[PDB]
């Protein structure tokens, strides 16, 4: 129940259970399979 | 009127409770989202990104030089580097997942320690890296070393090799701050057979060595780092 | 969810614990690439590492101090702390600021606590009771020259009015002038050779006053103000690498000269446990 | 017969083709796009040159040595001169870009060396005296020549320290940031595609630079015996879906 | 007895909360609304009103004057006038828009600038406006000045001219009070050809000019004028 | 939910929305059209 | 050259109306192609009709 009429003023929000590394762990340009040769 | 009752605690303030607060601002528009890359949601997004450890440590003030773990041509049997795995201090501690494996108590999970070689194309050399599960003493020499977890990386095209230290442990966390019970391991490398330069060339060759997580991983219990302080509030 | 699977022995062609790390990729390398291993699960979901949980909890911003003594003959109010002032900033105290400085831009409500408690160093047949009023000046407003000026007025200006001992609290939407805060800014206000450099100069969101209401008794009292700051619907982008040398200023990235090395050297070789 | 290492990037009436690459890396996995109407703000119509700015400026070299800290360079400044790019920038108001870096340094099968490049969103820089000394604007704003890692210390210039980023971070953790290697054995180029990546849809060119390129000698340069001991590295820079906005008189910048 | 918790902020006035109170008169009836004709229910549907701008500032004491710009007959390529646009501040600081905005924090949107002509009807001239966007300097001669926003304007039958400022900005909003970074240009005009008097006919002629806000703008987080204060209460 | 009864007692009210600038705009008798003529 | 030697050259065609180019920074700014010597023998650059006119003399 908010109380109050705000967003703002509402308590914290809940995980985003989001969750996707590959832009930092696999931002490569053409796709790494694991097992294949990394140059091919 | 509606009869009440306070219970203990009331007035307390909790630094780490969750609730709702009148805005100073009714009614006020927030400047409208626009798209930026790079959104982080979890710290465990950003700990399975490698970053390259100080293992060479050796050295006197912080240098360039402590990243890059010395090779000699020619030796046999030999030990390249040790380190026990107290992830939260000495080498790892200042690496992205030292730093942030200090913002939790407990930590549990694999992580993966790699290695990628610099020498000359026309080189060539055999080490062998090795896990010590708890229990044992670092390793004393490569055939002490070769009975736990192991892997033999023949140094060529593929310049890096990963080696993952796979959980084992009996309690299922671990404290991050370095505790003896809890202890993890040690962590150590070998000639296989030994690192030989082309002709017409010289000198010591370096790895490079990164650490990060495994999608494995578990951090819990948040807590205040050691890794900074202050004496008197900043100014301007 | 599995945490590993089941995996035998290998004898392939197919090596994923061979890469190239020169892509600059982190291949998602397992325990099961390279050793046998049995099945076990997570049992665990990342809850308490959400950037909402990392930044959710109240820190310390601010302490400030203010007095309630008698103003006659003061020349200069804000000078005797008859009245002090925060000029709202976040970088003051490290503690939170190496936390937030882990990504580059940052966007959240912010919910304030404000505990005030009273000191009588000196002498009083009593403590007295106070009651404190903090008042935010938005940039372009008329500051605060005396302790019960008109400013004080505050007819437009959101205010609190709480006692000492006790706590005020409230939380306030993002009032960030682009679509987020700026953790970090390589540039200037404008085009001019001798115009700072930072985010000091992005970050100018007026400051907060603070001053006790009551006239005065025949002691002194001595009011400390503590600021927290609890982030509340927090949004990061683009993480960076974590502080290493202390601080030395709000706003600017300087470190100390002659820090002293912040990798522990090894007590014995390369080659030591 | 793709290999990961062979490429050709074709950009404006200006081509590059490496033999030896390792893949290239697209900053936070985004490919650089125009600026939709929904994130828009000013209502001006914007100018977009295409392919007379988005091509392929070449900087002037540098010279790695045994004793080279590294170099930095910023953008937009960096593409500052360059051509109609140059021109747009101190005459718009507002403009934005992405770009594609071709870092290239090659050598032989005897030596040894590795360079990491890496490209730093809002890398605000420290002052070398301290406390809360500025960093001039002449000095962030090296142009062409970039600043020289093992070059001075300035006075109301930046602190040029590589194992702290000239920031108060380490080294090490750079690798945070969208990057890739150059390893003489392996590699002989490095290319990254970066996204526009700030906080307000559209920007000044001048008074704020949005990333620093980076390249640090990590592994010392080796050369075979009696070689010459230094290698060249070239940056190619091309800025990418590149638009101008509120044309004017043209900006006056100090120095 | 339903058991209850009190938080922190229990017990404080905060001036900007909303909330329920008992009424003091119980049951009273107010007075019937009649109709009256002119309600406002925004500050925006005010601020797109024009008022004259006081832009001939360089008197000594506040006279009828300074409502006034000058026009000379036969100069030839010269400049009428020039003002920053800091809207809170300066030339626009006592208009009506400069007076609302002076309630806010933040604006953003577009300005409308207009210029009454009021010289004899047989004279005639060509003026230029021009708006130079943040990044450059107050243009010194109109070839500067032209390369910017601009409208040749010919004085003619239609008596006025609206020249609008459109909103330039990578930032969203800019501050009121004025800021650098946050700052939004210059306003200059310059004969065009050039104010050419009838016979008989002889002196200076002046413009009025106004300024208001298009449908456009945006103002937001309420603060206190600096535009008024007081040293003790008021008496009867 | 009110928990008194007179109206005076309740909370602020809800943004008008409503908004038309035109009685102070535009107060003119013979209707005007951006574009053609002011006086004809 | 030797096949274990390396070399990075860059081909820049220069469209009338400037003069012959006299630094690569020069050289750069026009039709250019960075070739990188490999296994890959030759490279091939085009001099695309760049015109006014539909027709040169050969003279
Ligand atoms: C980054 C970053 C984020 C912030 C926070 C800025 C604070 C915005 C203004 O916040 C307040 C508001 Cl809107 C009201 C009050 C207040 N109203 C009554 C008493 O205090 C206090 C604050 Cl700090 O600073 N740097």
């Amino acid at each position: 129940i908010n109380y109050y009429k705000d967003a703002a003023s509402t308590s914290s929000a809940g995980q985003s259970l989001s969750m996707d590394p590959s832009k930092f762990t696999e931002p490569v340009k053409d796709l790494m399979l694991k097992g294949a040769p990394a140059l091919n | 009127g509606l009869p009440t009752t306070t219970l203990p605690g009331s007035g307390q303030f909790l630094t780490t409770d969750d609730r709702q607060s009148p805005s100073a601002l009714p009614n006020y528009e927030p400047t409208p989202r626009i798209h930026i890359p790079g959104k982080v949601h979890n710290l465990l997004e950003i700990i399975q990104v490698d970053t390259l450890i100080p293992m060479n440590n050796t050295h006197t003030k912080d240098e360039v030089n402590s990243y890059l773990i010395p090779l000699n041509a020619n030796r046999q049997n030999e030990q390249v580097f040790g380190t026990n795995l107290f992830i939260g201090d000495g080498v790892f501690k200042t690496t992205l997942l030292g730093e942030i494996v200090q913002y939790y108590t407990h930590w549990s999970g694999s992580l993966r320690f790699s290695l990628m070689y610099t020498g000359p194309a026309l080189s060539s050399a055999k080490l062998i890296l090795a896990y010590t599960p708890p229990g044992a003493r670092g390793p004393q020499d490569r055939r002490e070393a070769m009975l736990g977890t192991h892997v033999v990386w023949d140094i060529g095209l593929q310049s890096t090799i990963v080696m993952t230290i796979p959980w084992t442990s009996g309690v299922q966390f671990r404290y991050t701050d370095p505790d003896t019970y809890t202890s993890a391991g040690f962590l150590s490398c070998w000639y296989q057979t030994s690192l030989i330069l082309p002709p017409e060339t010289t000198g010591q060759v370096y790895l490079l060595s990164f650490i990060s997580a495994c999608p494995d991983f578990k951090l819990r219990l948040m807590k205040d780092t050691q890794t900074i302080s202050q004496t008197v509030a900043l100014t301007e | 969810t599995v945490a590993s699977i089941s995996s035998g022995p290998k004898h392939t062609q197919k090596v994923p614990i061979l890469t190239a790390n020169e892509t600059g990729a982190t291949m998602p390398v397992l325990p099961s690439d390279s050793i046998e291993t049995r099945t076990t699960y997570m049992h665990f979901n990342g809850s308490e590492t959400d950037v909402e949980c990392f930044l959710g909890r109240a820190a310390c911003v601010h302490v400030t101090e203010i007095q309630n003594k008698d103003a006659t003959g003061i020349d200069n109010h804000r000078e005797a702390k008859l009245f002090n002032d925060w000029k709202i900033n976040l970088s003051s105290l490290v503690q939170l600021r190496k936390k937030l400085e882990l990504f580059t831009y940052v966007r959240f409500d912010s919910e304030y606590t404000i505990l005030a408690t009273a000191s009588q160093p000196d002498s009083a047949n009593y403590s007295s009771n106070l009651v404190v009023q903090a008042m935010y000046v938005p940039p372009g407003a008329p500051n605060p020259k005396e302790w019960d000026d008109y400013t004080w007025q505050s007819a437009s200006n959101p205010s609190v009015f709480f006692k000492v001992g006790d706590t005020s609290r409230f939380s306030v939407p993002y009032v960030g002038l682009a679509s987020a805060y700026n953790c970090f800014y390589d540039g200037y206000s404008h085009d001019d050779a001798e115009t700072q450099y930072g985010i000091t100069v992005l970050n100018h969101m007026g400051s907060m006053a603070f001053r006790i209401v009551n006239e005065h008794d025949e002691h002194k009292t001595l009011v400390k103000i503590r600021v927290y700051h609890r982030a509340k619907h927090v949004e990061a982008w683009i993480p960076r690498a974590p502080r290493a040398l202390p601080y030395t200023s709000i706003g600017r990235t300087n470190y100390p000269k002659n820090t002293e090395p912040v990798i522990k050297k090894r007590k014995g070789d390369i080659k030591s446990y | 017969g793709y290999s990961d290492r062979v490429q050709q990037i074709t950009l404006g009436n200006s081509t590059i083709t490496t033999q030896e690459a390792a893949n290239a890396v697209v900053c936070y996995a985004e490919w650089p796009e125009y600026l939709p109407d929904v994130d828009a703000s000013d209502v001006n119509k914007t100018s977009k040159p295409d392919t007379s700015v988005c091509r392929f400026y070449t900087l002037d070299s540098k010279t790695w040595t045994t004793g080279s800290k590294g170099w930095c360079w910023k953008l937009p400044d960096a593409l500052k001169d360059m051509g109609v790019f140059g021109q747009n920038m101190f005459f718009h108001s507002l403009g934005r870009s992405g770009y594609t870096v071709h870092v290239q340094c090659n050598a032989t099968k005897f030596h040894s060396g590795c360079l990491l490049v890496v490209v730093i969103p809002e890398h605000q820089l420290a002052s070398h005296e301290g406390g809360n000394v500025s960093v001039k604007y002449t000095f962030t704003h090296p142009g062409e020549r970039g600043i020289d890692l093992s070059s001075a210390n300035e006075v109301g210039g930046p602190v040029k320290d590589v194992v702290y980023n000239m920031n108060g971070t380490l080294l090490g953790n750079l690798l945070i940031f969208p990057h890739q290697f150059i390893n003489l054995r392996t590699n002989n180029t490095a290319t990254i595609v970066i996204p526009y990546i700030n906080s307000v849809p559209i920007d000044s060119m001048t008074r704020h630079n949005n990333v620093s390129l980076m390249v640090i000698p990590i592994a010392p340069l080796t050369v075979p015996t009696g070689a010459t001991p230094s290698l060249p590295i070239t940056v190619t820079i091309a800025p990418m879906c590149t638009e101008f906005s509120g044309i004017r008189s043209k900006s006056i910048v100090p120095q």
